[PDB]
């Protein structure tokens, strides 16, 4: 009965003050799916084309967001801006002006939370990413398509833009959409995936007609609908709070990552979006590569309202000198060191309100968070040349422990000792705040959190996971 | 100090139109005077320019239609942060 | 798959 995509975003247990802006082709605003709940702003900025095809793309996506029978947020209020011409093509300048139009609308007649859907992409653009960042820092939520070229989303905009939610597309088999050379983009600039193939929605052929379309835009429209409902339940949510919820309520580890290029499987989130049913949120943040200098560093950072509770590193070469946490501009940052083709820094960023956190740098039977009422959330380690719950273990290395002020918090340390991949997982109800390896027979290539699972890669071996929960 | 940028995907570039971005604290009046200053210096050199839009609200700056030959002139203008050649976006 | 973003999908 129910279209597959709407059933897939429904959680296994399940029970309007928000406006959704759409930057797209023209819309067939009187289509019965969306009639009455989409306001055409008649802003228009499109290049000239080098009638039912004209509004095909936009009408379908408005339906996916707000449609009465096949929408995600049925009844959600929308406003549309035309930035794509009848051939589906626009400009960065027109998109800039349209984004500026949204901000001027908000300044003239303020409303509630604003979700802006950007179902479009071009190459990496410095100015487009800067404008999305400023719109986001002004309180607007931006949701963008990852792109349709089976490529790294970091090479496209606004997909690569900082404070936006970038969404790739999966199909009915939870596998990434592919069409020969085309298919969903991937990589560390994608935040999550969503149903994006064979998505039924409003067809601009006729007022009651339906068509099946596919795209990372369709996937992003699912996330824009989920976000709109999340913001109606919690209008005070910040962007970092909303992104942490989207991740937390996603389906985990359902995507066959073999479709992605090998170097992109660790960087690409294995998440398929889902509505919430009817607490400590953490997320893994991957940095860009560092380069093959012996002093080359890589830096992963958190959102302004997020705490950095741990920091690890990974090199496929295995030639790495560890990682460390350090302040930069009044904020803790995850720095990783090359020995070696290069390394990634892997941050664990968490929403912990009513909590002060610190770094304690010391050698590895002592305790590294010695203050009272303080828990150890992460144990980093770095060394200079190339060869008991609140303490960090290590061999010549220097420890960087993250210690948090948190009266309502409880943390427990679980290791697992045994090879290319050892994993230990937090228990259900616990949040993985830190993931590290203990050196042994094998040479550790690195460690990283995958949701609440600590993963250590080698070439004994013990994975060490620090799990916390608000009691 | 001021830099130029254009899209790495050659078939997506739109030469002839440029987004002149100014430094963050630039007021809208300075943005408009910088653009008319560019128009004036371009006219002296025999070039025709058209200011298509002036930006304020998110980033200060303006959209200009002009020959690329003017880019080193425009990069020397006061308050300029960077200039970017317009490029294409597509329905995804 | 439609060219506004023709092939069978799914
Ligand atoms: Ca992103």
């Amino acid at each position: 009965s129910i279209p597959w995509n709407l059933e897939r975003i429904t959680p296994p247990r399940y029970r309007s003050l928000v406006e959704v802006y759409l930057l797209d082709t023209s819309i067939q605003s009187d289509h019965r799916e969306i009639e009455g709940r989409v306001m055409v702003t008649d802003f228009e900025n499109v290049p000239e084309e080098d009638a039912s095809k004209c509004d095909s793309h936009g009408t379908h996506l408005a339906g996916v967001v707000s449609g009465r029978d096949a929408g995600v947020a049925k009844g959600a209020s929308m406003r549309s801006l035309r930035v794509l011409n009848c051939q589906g093509k626009g400009t960065v300048s027109g998109t800039l002006i349209g984004l500026e139009f949204i901000r001027k609308s908000q300044l003239v007649q303020p409303v509630g939370p604003l979700v802006v859907l950007l179902p479009l992409a071009g190459g990496y653009s410095r100015v487009l990413n800067a404008a999305c960042q400023r719109l986001a820092r002004a309180g607007v939520v931006l949701v963008t398509a990852a792109g349709n070229f089976r490529d790294d989303a970091c090479l496209y905009s606004p997909a690569s833009a900082p404070e936006v939610i970038t969404v790739g597309a999966t199909n009915a088999q939870d596998q990434p959409v592919t069409l020969g050379t085309l298919g969903t983009n991937f990589g560390r600039c994608v935040d999550l995936f969503a149903p994006g193939e064979d998505i039924i929605g409003a067809s601009s052929d006729c007022s009651t007609c339906f068509v099946s379309q596919s795209g990372t835009s369709q996937a992003a429209a699912h996330v824009a609908g989920i976000a709109a409902m999340m913001l109606s339940a919690e209008p005070e949510l910040t962007l970092a709070e909303l992104r942490q919820r989207l991740i937390h309520f996603s389906a985990k580890d359902v995507i066959n990552e073999a479709w992605f290029p090998e170097d992109q499987r660790v960087l690409t989130p294995n998440l398929v979006a889902a509505l919430p049913p009817s607490q400590l949120f953490c997320r893994t943040v991957w940095s860009a590569h560092s380069g093959p200098t012996r002093m080359a560093t890589a830096i992963a950072r958190c959102a302004p309202d997020e705490e950095l509770l741990s920091c690890s590193s990974f090199s496929r070469s295995g030639k790495r000198r560890g990682e460390r946490m350090e302040a930069q501009g009044g904020k803790l940052v995850c720095r990783a060191h090359n020995a070696g083709e290069g390394v990634y820094a892997i941050a664990r960023c968490c929403l912990l309100p009513q909590a002060n956190c610190s770094v304690h740098t010391a050698p590895p039977t002592r305790v590294h968070c010695h203050q009272q009422g303080h828990v150890l959330t992460g144990c980093s380690s770095h060394w200079e040349v190339e060869d008991q719950p609140n303490q960090c273990v290590g061999h010549e290395a220097s420890i960087h422990a993250s210690c948090c002020h948190a009266p309502g918090l409880e943390c427990k340390v679980k290791e697992h000792g045994i090879q290319e991949q050892v994993t230990v997982a937090c228990e259900e109800g616990w949040t993985l705040t830190g993931c590290s390896a203990l050196p042994g027979t094998s040479h550790v290539l690195g460690a990283y959190a995958v949701d609440n699972t600590c993963v250590v890669r080698s070439r004994a071996v013990t994975a060490v996971a620090i799990c916390c929960r608000s009691r | 100090t001021a830099t130029f940028h254009r899209c790495a995907k050659d078939p997506w570039r739109l030469p002839g139109t440029y987004v002149v971005v100014l430094k963050e604290e630039t007021h809208l009046s300075q943005s408009e005077r910088t653009a008319r200053r560019l128009q004036a210096q371009a006219a002296r050199r025999g070039y025709l320019t058209k200011i298509l839009h002036v930006f304020h609200g998110l980033l200060p700056g303006f959209l200009v239609k002009m020959s690329g030959d003017l880019l080193e002139l425009a990069l020397k203008l006061p308050h300029v942060d960077y200039i970017e050649e317009d490029s294409s976006v597509f329905a995804q | 798959f439609v060219p506004t973003t023709e092939a069978p999908c799914x």
